[PDB]
């Protein structure tokens, strides 16, 4: 009788916890829906602003005249100039740099694969070590690798 | 693994440099007519102001998305604790009925 | 030792092939740029093609969004059932202790 | 942004076309190395996982090989002594069967 009384009290407490967590989850779901609406409103505003800017600039950027096209080449050349440590980098001599850096890239990939082979074998060796460790732990329980 | 991580970083940088050089090679033709020029900054004022407003809207959208994601998270953990309570209550109720 | 050097060469072959396939996996999006490559060849007024590509991307993104949402719901369902089992196991184990 | 900022001036378009050409080159290179003219971006993942299994088999093989080579450091005497012990216990046996 006493045992059943204890379990009934336990169930009462669990019911109170369930009520509290249900209320918390309902509040969280309401907040989640509110934030969904707020987010969708933000993308709506962003898309509207983008479309309106497109409409306003329609006439502006259509007549590019392939004349403001070359600044893109200028930015690309400069971006390579800082990225590639070649202040003398010229579109004329940039081909020798291209081939040399491609050679370096392929060498790097080969070294990467060489490292990858040994990395994989080492990781799998550690995996078998670990498997031995789990088997030992399951059979006997906690123990160090040295005792394994 | 540390060494391979460093090697992968180096490979990525080399690939990026090679791609930049390829870009220069491709845009050599565009450089060819670099002497050309054209009119610019006709409707820049309104375009610039609208760009600024759109940037503000995009930043607000990013904040909104971050808040949405995090709230999805906390709602998830709340649901998980709710389910845990459900399971505990069901088991204890079954056990009380058995007794 | 001979067989081992042979196996190392085979592993190198596998490594290079896998790396190549992974590289194309990364360039997966770039194959979508076939439209971009064709668009760039316009060399004239091409805003309508940009809008068509944008609409196609919107359709793809909406499809991915629905896929992600339903998969998230499925994962959440799996997570609640797992948590319920966890709590049930805890309760049963505690009763076994008590008995 | 490209449509809204049409002043972008097809720079992103140029970069994307260059990326498309690079992807074409990479796909051809893989079709060569993997010798898979039958290949597509959509289904390349399947061959990628297949060759991932292939590489895992090769690496596990070479791992057992690494262990065997490492234990091969055992001098000539141990093999002889074990062989003679097995012979004395069971009788004459071949080293392969020992």
């Amino acid at each position: 009788q006493e045992k059943i009384d204890r379990y009934q009290v336990d169930l009462e407490e669990l019911s109170y916890r369930l009520e509290e967590q249900t209320d918390v989850v309902e509040e969280a779901g309401e907040l989640q829906a509110e934030y969904e609406a707020r987010t969708e409103a933000t993308e709506q505003e962003v898309d509207e602003l983008k479309s309106q800017l497109a409409d306003y600039q329609q006439a502006l950027d259509v007549q590019q005249t392939r004349a403001i096209q070359y600044q893109q080449a200028l930015q690309a050349l400069e971006r390579a100039r800082e990225l590639c440590r070649l202040p003398d980098l010229s579109v004329d001599n940039a081909e020798e740099w291209l081939e040399t850096f491609q050679a370096k890239e392929q060498q790097a990939t080969e070294a990467l694969l060489a490292l990858e082979q040994k990395l994989s074998v080492a990781d799998a060796a550690h995996n078998q070590f670990e498997q031995a460790y789990q088997l030992v732990k399951n059979i006997v329980g906690e123990t160090s690798r040295s005792e394994a | 693994q540390q060494d391979y991580e460093t090697a992968k970083h180096s490979q990525h940088q080399a690939k990026q440099q090679a791609f930049a050089l390829v870009e220069i090679v491709q845009r050599r033709v565009h450089f060819s007519y670099s002497d050309s020029a054209g009119m610019l900054s006709e409707n820049a004022d309104l375009n610039d102001k609208l760009r600024q407003r759109l940037e503000h809207a995009e930043s607000d959208r990013s904040r909104a998305r971050e808040q949405l994601r995090q709230q999805q998270a906390q709602y998830s953990q709340f649901n998980q604790v709710l389910a845990s309570l459900k399971s505990s209550y069901e088991t204890k109720q079954d056990m009380l009925k058995e007794l």
